[PDB]
């Protein structure tokens, strides 16, 4: 309890609107109301790809940062799960990042426990 | 005779002043394009050759 200290620093996104009027900064638990039938799951792995951990601007470096990108999935068809090998692997942006992803297909089970790794 | 003289007077400096009117809309016709042409194609480039670095890069990443 008393190890955490209020934000005090953005980080930039690749995306303008998620920075301005809300804007990113570190240690922000920023839900994101998806809906139904929506490509909300694109909008994450591709605005995924474009982040790149920045203060800059503020009179910090960059240097020092170190960029840890995790990803996980859960509940995946077929179609998405591509969607997945062509981010990451697109380039070498898999050059930052983890995968851990339970299909529907695999036992619900294992799913439970599927964030707490990355986590 | 003289007094259509004055009817001549009044029109020899007219057709200088459509003239220079003109001279001034060719000109700026002209000169309108000129930094438009020059400004656009500049932002041509420079984003051309962004828009390929930075794949360069990417790829560098794999």
């Amino acid at each position: 309890p008393v190890a955490r200290r209020k934000p005090e620093q953005f980080i930039q996104t690749g995306i303008s609107t998620i920075d301005v009027m809300n804007t990113l900064v570190r240690g922000q638990k920023l839900p994101i109301f998806s809906g139904s039938g929506l490509p909300a799951n694109e909008i994450a792995a591709q605005i995924a790809r474009q982040a790149t951990v920045r203060p800059d601007l503020s009179g910090e470096g960059e240097k020092e940062e170190p960029f840890a990108v995790v990803f996980a999935a859960m509940g995946i068809t077929q179609r998405e799960l591509s969607y997945f090998i062509q981010e990451f692997e697109r380039t070498g942006a898999l050059s930052r990042s983890v995968l851990f992803l339970n299909k529907a297909d695999d036992p619900t089970i294992e799913r439970i426990l599927t964030p707490r790794m990355a986590l | 005779s003289k007094l259509e003289a004055i009817l001549s007077q009044e029109v020899e400096a007219e057709i200088q002043a459509l003239l220079q009117e003109a001279e001034a809309k060719a000109e700026a016709v002209k000169r309108e394009a000129e930094e438009k042409a020059k400004a656009l194609l500049q932002a041509r480039e420079r984003a051309l050759e962004a828009q390929y670095r930075a794949a360069l890069r990417r790829a560098e990443s794999a």
